[PDB]
């Protein structure tokens, strides 16, 4: 899954 | 309210000792309640509510994509049919998944939102905002499924606009609103290229602002720059 | 019973699904709920019971342990009162670990352990049995304290008796039974002694018997051993 | 702490 914050 | 009783400072405390003890539902429970205390968020607060739920909400994603790859492979052709089981614990999971995100999307709606003129707590609830509208659509099937998709891009642009007129382009809010709202694009629009050319320009314009930073907010900027990179590095 | 309308054998196969997702609260009232259909568990069964209430309590227990270490600094000579925020969460952690041993011991009572005749399932029960007044024990400050620490002790010592008379000595279950009762001797009753006499003998009879497996029997009963070196390194 | 399962 992509980075998120 | 569960919570009602409850100082709102003894709240915050206990949220805080939630946290140290990876108690992740008890914080977002003690949160919640000094939400509804009706009193604004300091910078602190915001993100202690934001910390809670991002962490009950990734478990219960992550147990979401887990039962819904067996469920699909439960479905293939040539599978042995294995009852109801797996699609009824999936939504299971997805309900009450979804019932965490109305509790938030409701908290940011009454009425955290509304009160908030500052940029750095609008743009943080609006960004709030459009992730739980995107975890609502990660899960989304039905007759409102892209009606759920445009709460959250309209929430994300929302944030976005004042972003870009009122933070410095190495604003860690303006950053990890720009991380996400390139996730969006690429996970639940289907639009990989607007997901690269934020992610890109994100990163290209808070590069040239670092000169501005302190050495501990330089630190904060280029965590959140190499996020952006990272993704980058995924998908190109 | 909330589960009292799903079948057995959906809550079996929930309960797997629910380990493989990380959902071990779930996992746990899965079990509860196919114990209380009455019917005695298989092996795999027993196991799923164990490993769901094992990961729940555990993660209760490092929050009580961080908690009841965070509460003992408040309370030094020269630290700022903090107000009984922490005290409170302590209790309330602590009240619910014991809401769950309290939960499992009776799973155990009624009536797992009195349906039990086989060695494989009755050493089984009782090391449970006693692992959950070892828990019960671990927060225990009260009247009972000596009692529960006591109903720990009597219901190791039974599995003990009955797994030396009915089990080889490479027996996981007689492995593990002697692991945690060792823990037993060594935390809660304030016998090292008699906890490293136990793990000693326990891996040294163990090693005699090896000769007599299959490789995976083997591999199943040098996993156990080696905790047992562990915890004698541990405390030597 | 000690190992125990
Ligand atoms: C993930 C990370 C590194 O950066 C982010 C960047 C942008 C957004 Cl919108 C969100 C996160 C972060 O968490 N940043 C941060 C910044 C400022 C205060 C706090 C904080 C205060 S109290 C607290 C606590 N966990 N008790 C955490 C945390
Ligand atoms: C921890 C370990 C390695 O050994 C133990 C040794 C003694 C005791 Cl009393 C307890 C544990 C173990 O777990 N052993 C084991 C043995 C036999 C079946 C299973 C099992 C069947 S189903 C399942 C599942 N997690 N779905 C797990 C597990």
């Amino acid at each position: 899954f992509p980075a998120t914050v | 309210g569960a919570m009602g009783s409850m100082e709102r400072a003894s709240l915050i405390q206990k949220a805080k000792l939630a946290e140290q003890a990876e108690r992740y539902e008890d914080m977002a429970a003690f949160m919640k309640g000094a939400v509804e205390k009706g009193e604004e968020l300091s910078c602190e607060e915001r993100n202690l509510l934001s910390v809670a739920y991002k962490n009950v909400v990734g478990g219960q994603r992550a147990a979401w994509r887990v039962l819904s790859s067996i469920e699909q492979k439960s479905n293939e052709e040539g599978s042995e049919e294995k009852g109801p089981e797996v699609r009824e614990y999936r939504e299971k999971v997805e309900t009450e998944l979804q019932g965490v995100c109305d509790t938030v999307l409701g908290l940011l709606d009454s009425h955290l939102i509304k009160e908030a003129g500052d940029a750095e707590s609008r743009v943080f609830y609006l960004k709030m905002k459009g992730d739980y509208y995107r975890y609502l659509a990660e899960v989304a099937t039905g007759d409102d499924k892209k009606r759920i998709i445009d709460s959250a891009r309209s929430a994300y642009q929302e944030a976005m606009d004042i972003s870009k007129k009122e933070m410095p382009p190495t604003n860690p809010i303006r950053l990890g609103l720009a991380l996400n709202f390139s996730v969006f694009h690429y996970e639940i629009a289907n639009s990989p290229e607007e997901a690269i050319s934020l992610a890109k320009t994100t990163f290209d314009e808070a590069m040239a602002d670092l000169h501005t930073l302190s050495e501990d907010s330089y630190k904060d900027s280029t965590l959140i720059m190499q996020l952006l990179r990272d993704n980058l590095t995924l998908w190109t």
